[PDB]
């Protein structure tokens, strides 16, 4: 009995993990689809890495 | 008082989400991956399979600057005139050996500054055959993949209808214009997309290595012309001058503050993030004006001109701005957590990484003295034959995406079938099963005291 | 625009060279939709292509 | 070139005396828009649609 | 105090850097990148589309060496030939085979009359020595190990001896044409061919770095052909220019670096401490001494001895055997490589100068044996595995062709890198069912199981030392 | 005595791993990959892309029999041999045969039946030809019964096969056989009643003592399209010639003393002592490797001991050489024995308790196995219900949800990540997003999360139990 119970009192906290994830992986995406832009093909160590 | 900054920061961020908009809602990039299908993998004849990107021996660049070079720029093209130019070497810049020198007449070392020529070769007839300095060919260093190339070298500039430039490359190939001291060779021109408002500025270098062959290189720079003829230009201009008003707000509400914090202010992490913003910010808009008060010879060199368009002054700065305007966007969303940790569930997510954030920085610490240990070995092992370690960047980033799943393994065990294996598995082993788990060991522990001086010590009145 | 495209036995070749000399379709075309049918007697299901 | 497409595999699809019973004779639904359309677009092509 | 050993240590990894930088000339892979791409993706005719990689009969063998490889080995301006216009071509190659005798099995009595030849597979004591064909030159008449001053060569299939039917080509391409033409014309390779060696030699005094090429064909004994190749840059003219000195001078100070560590350590232990192999650091450092020790003597050994090198300058339209150069650079290499790896993981002897770091160092310390533990269990588990796959799929997959490649195979399931496209049709029925509980048992069990010591050490470790500390 | 039990199973381990030694002889894998190559991969003729493993049509099977095939198998050197590699040495002739269904044996209905003239079932035993059709002459064109064939099944893709159909036996030579294939053509052999097709042959190699038997299966199912497999084994049939295999012979006496031994051990303890002597889960590993190694020795005795199709053959070699039983049992006995040495190499983990490290292992491993089923019971309940929404959803359109058992190896690969999207992501717009990112979130935050959970607690209660009863007595 305790599978079921534990999954039903964790929820706040992993909703909170998965929001902290998501505003996380959306600053960095848009970090990464406003970095390049350029189309170089060249190693831009300071933009590459 | 909450409140207020809440409601601020929110108007703050609907600006500059939509500000960002209008710079990758450009179809910027669908132009340039346009230009570089365009110039680079068509091929060079119809009897040829080979490409720019796939070039091989010095027939194929002779066979390239008369092809595909010219159909693509001969058929909004060609602002100004294109230019194409070499740096070479010098005979006797390196020693032979003496037991050897009876059979081997020539030495052309690879290229530095010191071994560079710069005596007249062929017929001493124009600018293709005579040497002049950086300083008055209007250039500077380009950093490319086996050396760093200085802005000198031996120039032509082309003309504005494709006949007279064929002749003139006919002319450069019959008497022959690269020699065994021939390093490297670069082909510059700009064009005008006169579609909206974009111009392209192309670079393309061909590098000559001491040994044989030639290596390919490109560079392709969109820059902007700022124009309001429609609602979709007045809105971000509106948007850029109430965001330079926030930063104005936001710099005299700082100073405010640190009038009575003089010192006592830069402790908490929110402060100094938000300082940094600021300075990042007051960077990118003093740029932005800088930039913005160039528009002289943007087009003045529209109309039907015999010069080369110097156009490197402007990209630098296009691409200065591009890649600091997108970290204060980084750190704008992620101060957007200030906020966030104000939930009775959320504060605990929040003081478990600020308690573990001093653990955290010294397994860091660790972690990479173990991964640079791998970095330098593989770099040793694999460094002459694998491709993936032919630099130690290279080495980095390839263990990088080891981790994430991107093996290869063929040629790491042709290349040393012991040793080769050996550090894959070893590797593999440790960053799987070891070394990733101390983190979750630190972040577990930090919870779980956290949790319990919280839970125990408060909710007992 | 319903073409049959009948005459099974032999003439469907007929229909399909006057389609094509008479430019049925030649210019201002966006699609096909070309779709018959199937029936699979043994297995017992049909079929929309 | 769908004309040579259809006169080439479609028709002994349909009518040839083999494995193809096909329960009622095919058909064809174009569109003509009412309006022509520019010609091929030298260089780059659209880019979708 | 204790920055003694820190300011030596400190120096010492200086100067190993400046070596190993030294040693990694910058863009010695475009060197033999372009010779790689010249000799092996060539297709060996304009007509066909096969490649040296892509070997798969003798007369693709035979088309080979009348085409690609002679278009490669012979460039136009007797003349010498450059590969590049800067690479000159040292000597003449090599070509031999090793081959060997009919009759060298048993036939089983019941088909006897059907078969009358059976060749064994290659081994030294079934190796041809007769002679055949035209008995005329040296590639028809066995030459020994010590008298052609060969070695061994350790291949895909067996280990090759240094001996054989050799034949020296020419400097230029009219004759080495006729010459192979020769050796197709009266039959050079037949059923009992075991191996196919092709051996050269460039110089490129651009830079200073030679470059030895050996080429290598296994006939295997079920039909077939297997290829391999290599090319190693050599360095034999080492003080040509200043940085060759510097380089020098840095040599004899890490020898006397290691001098000083090898005296002290055994002053240590002359009959101080009896017996410190308890701790983990001096176990470290002998190991450093002896890897360090063994590629001094290594590196004395071959560039003590380059007597080749003196010769084939007295005459040079020989062969220049380098091969025993080549073998010893890399064994170099390897020693050194792993002398480097084991130096810099030296620094966590150091690096305590805080709390945190040695929390964490004695967390790390004190989950040692547990892991270590574990990791027998983990490995038996993982070897048990690896022989069912072995034995399920060793003559079908090619990932599982021999014991070590199932080992490898296995560490890159976990990371998600096979087919099993060909695992799944290999065997329907215990091909699957072998896949989906390594799968199981590797990420839902082992993993968790590392993770969970991890944390309850990590927990133990700050709980005493919370304990101890604060408490008293 | 714990050591002497130690002692004898690290000698029959020694001897295991011998024997496994001995059958994973030298590279056999080249010996495969060069016949494999050479019929699988070479294109049908010299214009067209097309090799056997991409048959896509009745026109490709017959391309590549006169083509292809025939060109692999006949290598020029009085009625000279075949040799394939000059080292293969072609066994007899090959054979071709088929299996077909009967016309009319299937249902029109009635509201159809003026443009259907004719329904062939799919392939079974009571629905199968045995009726005389076209130039009703040869062998080709009569039935033969399975046990007139000396056949047997063989499961292939779409059914299971019977040994019986039309066959031919083909020719030592090039042209004879060429000359039969193309009548075999001309007369048509293949339409529209045909459900399969096999192909069989072998060859010795003298070279390496080692038989390889080749069969070669193109299945026509009644929905039309063609499915091509493949399959070959290589034998070993005349053992005793060398050295090597005598004392390969003594190990194997030895590992049957061995098990004798321990069936015996087994049995004397059994009798009397300890009657229930099944809540150890160490007597269950044991009766288990006794049962397998005696299933595998029983195996091997009915195998070899007959081999007079072998023997057969070698009294005229003009005609089939039937080794295809031969092949079944051997790869029965290669499952059979690589199980057996995989739980015997698993039973190591009685004895490593040497320490108090290996002790706590394995008591937190004992200890957790219980909970760790009950939870286990919970999973795979999830996992099945997603691997039946994947094969009723996406199980008639991508071809990796195509069948029950391929939907949980395609589940089981996405944990990997070895997923290709290009497939799912069209095969339906909404839910088949949703599921990947359901089951993904799912897998690897909630469920991989509760084992670690279970183990940790676990574990962490072992060791305060072991440190608690220690240091306080
Ligand atoms: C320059 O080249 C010529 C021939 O190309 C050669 O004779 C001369 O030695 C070279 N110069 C030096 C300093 O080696
Ligand atoms: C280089 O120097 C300045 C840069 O604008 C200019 O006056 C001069 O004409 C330039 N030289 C050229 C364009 O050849
Ligand atoms: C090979 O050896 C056998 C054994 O004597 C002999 O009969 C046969 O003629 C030999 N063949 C050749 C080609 O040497
Ligand atoms: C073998 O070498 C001798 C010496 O030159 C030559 O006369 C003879 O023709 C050669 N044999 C053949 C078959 O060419
Ligand atoms: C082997 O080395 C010796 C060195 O004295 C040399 O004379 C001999 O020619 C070498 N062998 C061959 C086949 O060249
Ligand atoms: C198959 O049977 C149907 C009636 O059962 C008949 O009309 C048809 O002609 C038959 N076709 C062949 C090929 O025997
Ligand atoms: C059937 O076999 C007989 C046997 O003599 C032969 O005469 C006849 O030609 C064969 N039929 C065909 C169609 O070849
Ligand atoms: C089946 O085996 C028997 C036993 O020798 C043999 O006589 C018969 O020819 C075999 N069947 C066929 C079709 O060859
Ligand atoms: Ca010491
Ligand atoms: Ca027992």
């Amino acid at each position: 009995s305790v599978f079921g119970k534990t999954l039903c009192r964790a929820l706040p906290e992993l909703l909170g993990v998965t929001l902290g994830l998501v505003v996380l992986g959306v600053a960095y995406a848009q970090l990464a689809i406003l970095l390049v832009s350029s189309c170089v093909d060249s190693l831009w160590s300071v933009a590459q890495a | 008082s909450v409140l207020r900054e809440l409601v601020t920061y929110l108007l703050f961020l609907i600006v500059l989400c939509i500000l960002t908009y209008g710079m990758m809602s450009s179809n910027v990039y669908y132009y340039t991956r346009m230009m570089s299908q365009l110039f680079l993998d068509t091929p060079v004849s119809k009897t040829e399979k080979t490409n720019f990107k796939t070039l091989s021996s010095m027939e194929d660049f002779w066979k390239f600057t008369e092809g595909s070079l010219l159909d693509g720029l001969y058929w909004n093209l060609l602002l100004g005139v294109p230019r194409i130019r070499q740096l070479r070497v010098r005979n006797g810049s390196c020693s032979i050996p003496q037991d050897l020198r009876d059979e081997i007449k020539e030495c052309y070392d690879v290229y530095s500054v010191s071994s560079e020529d710069r005596a007249p070769f062929g017929p001493r007839n124009g600018t293709a055959w005579i040497y002049t300095s950086e300083k008055d060919l209007n250039g500077s260093s380009h950093w490319g993949i086996i050396a760093t190339y200085s802005g000198a070298g031996y120039y032509l500039d082309l003309s504005r209808t494709r006949e007279e430039t064929a002749a003139q490359v006919a002319s450069l190939k019959k008497n022959v214009w690269l020699d065994r001291g021939t390093r490297a060779t670069f082909i510059d021109f700009s064009v005008y997309n006169a579609n909206i408002n974009l111009f392209c500025v192309v670079r393309l270098l061909v590098e000559f290595p001491a040994t044989g062959g030639v290596i390919p290189s490109w560079q392709f720079q969109p820059l902007k012309l700022i124009r309001y003829v429609t609602t979709f230009d007045f809105f971000l201009a509106a948007c850029e001058i109430i965001f330079c008003f926030f930063i104005f707000y936001y710099v005299v509400e700082e100073i405010l503050e640190i009038r009575i914090h003089k010192l006592h202010y830069f402790r908490s992490f929110w402060n100094c993030l938000d300082v940094v913003i600021v300075v990042l910010s007051v960077v990118a808009i003093g740029i932005n004006i800088y930039r913005t008060s160039n528009v002289e010879v943007l087009l003045q060199f529209l109309e039907d001109q015999n010069t080369f368009p110097n156009f490197e002054h402007l990209a630098y700065w296009q691409i200065q701005f591009n890649n600091i305007a997108a970290v204060t966007v980084f750190f704008v969303w992620i101060k957007l957590f200030k906020f966030i940790n104000f939930n009775r569930t959320m504060s605990q997510l929040s003081t478990t990484m600020s308690r573990c954030a001093k653990d955290l920085f010294g397994f860091a610490i660790m972690f990479f003295i173990i991964f640079l240990a791998y970095a330098q070995l593989a770099y040793l092992v694999f460094g002459t034959q694998v491709d993936d370690f032919s630099t130690f960047q290279e080495c980095i980033f390839t263990q990088f995406r080891i981790i994430l799943g991107d093996i290869n393994f063929a040629e790491i065990e042709e290349a040393n079938r012991v040793l080769g294996p050996i550090y894959f598995t070893t590797f593999v082993f440790f960053m799987f099963f070891i070394l990733l788990n101390m983190f979750l060991a630190i972040i577990n522990d930090t919870y779980s005291e956290v949790k319990s001086d919280l839970a125990q010590q408060k909710a007992e009145m | 625009y319903v073409q049959e495209l009948g005459l099974s036995l032999e003439e469907s070749r007929d229909r399909l060279r006057f389609l094509q000399l008479h430019n049925w379709l030649d210019n201002r075309s966006r699609a096909v939709f070309l779709e018959l049918t199937r029936y699979s007697p043994a297995v017992g299901l049909h079929a929309a292509v | 070139e769908l004309w040579p497409w259809m006169a080439h595999v479609l028709l002994p699809y349909v009518h040839g005396n083999q494995s193809s019973p096909e329960l009622g004779p095919p058909r064809l639904r174009q569109v003509r828009l009412q309006e022509a359309l520019y010609p091929d677009p030298p260089g780059p092509r659209v880019h979708t649609c």
